[PDB]
């Protein structure tokens, strides 16, 4: 497992820091004492210097000793092609992370038609992981889809796409009755809490803030990601505040991309 | 008669979301060409 990769790659620096830590302390004592001017400046950096080299020669052995109790436990062609392609595929993710932060593109201009099943296999693949989100596709006006998310005992998102990439989003409580009288989706209701007003304000915002111009399966995957991120309503506190209530809500905002906890009011 | 007129009425609604499916794609591509045009 990773953890002893990293744990054996840790020791490794450490022996490495131990064994110059100790030459240093006798290569510092090779030269004596200095001139440094005054001569209890003298005195004073002698002792110093002797004293630091012999605590980092304490420390790193006590790093040593720590990792110690922490540890667990034609050929050269295969393993030269593994270690080129770990190579390539690290390379790859840092220049096209550092490049697709800086893109020069101004227009798309020089010089949405999708079968519903794609959707359908997008949107089961999306509901694949996740395992304490359920989302249940149905269709009862046309092509555009409507998903229920049930998310927890927190939350029913009702979802109402339009060729695969998300329109509206409605944020209703666990026991609220989402559906109508008829039982089909209440697409057009609120929520009777100030809580879910503010969090279909906020999946407003969501669905707003993730725009790829093209592909739409990054879109609805990194919705749905940071949708899961709203099971720990009522339990997390605000990151700038502290504490949990400011005028009667929770902390009703998880952050894009470092989903963190806040209070609308404390941005 | 009941039953023939619920499929008469199904038929129709069938017809009109469809129509409105498509007439909502043009729509799009018209609002493109409308709001980003130069003039
Ligand atoms: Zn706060």
């Amino acid at each position: 497992v990773s953890v002893n990769l990293e744990a054996f790659s840790q020791a490794i620096s450490a022996i490495q820091a131990l064994r110059s830590s100790v030459s240093r302390v006798f290569d510092c004592l090779k030269d004596g004492m200095r001139n440094k001017e005054t001569l209890e400046g003298r005195e004073k950096a002698f002792i110093a210097h002797f004293q630091d080299n012999l605590h980092s020669v304490n420390r790193d052995l006590n790093e040593l000793e720590r990792l110690s109790n922490l540890v667990g436990k034609l050929y050269s062609q295969l393993l030269q092609a593994y270690k080129w392609s770990n190579k390539l595929q690290y390379h790859a993710g840092l220049a096209s992370g550092l490049l697709n932060q800086q893109s020069l593109k101004r227009s798309a201009n020089q010089m949405l038609v999708l079968p519903p099943q794609y959707v359908d296999d997008v949107i089961s693949r999306i509901d694949r992981m996740f395992p304490e989100m359920s989302i249940h596709l149905s269709r009862p006006n046309g092509t555009s889809a409507m998903l229920l998310v049930t998310l927890g005992k927190v939350l029913k998102v009702i979802v109402v796409m339009r060729s695969l990439f998300i329109d509206r989003t409605i944020v209703k409580g666990y026991n609220e009755n989402v559906y109508t009288e008829d039982g089909k989706l209440d697409i057009w209701s609120k929520s009777n809490y100030q809580v879910f007003q503010k969090v279909t304000d906020h999946a407003t915002t969501a669905l707003l803030h993730y725009q790829l111009p093209q592909m739409p399966d990054v879109v609805v995957r990194s919705f749905m990601t940071w949708l899961r991120s709203y099971i720990k309503l009522f339990q997390a506190p605000c990151q700038r505040c502290g504490k949990f209530l400011q005028d009667g809500l929770p902390p009703t905002w998880r952050d894009f991309r470092t989903l963190e906890a806040f209070h609308d009011t404390c941005r | 008669r009941n039953q023939q007129l619920r499929t008469l009425q199904e038929e129709c609604d069938r017809k009109l979301i469809t129509l409105r499916d498509e007439i909502s794609i043009d729509l799009y591509e018209l609002e493109e060409e409308y709001y980003s045009s130069s003039s």
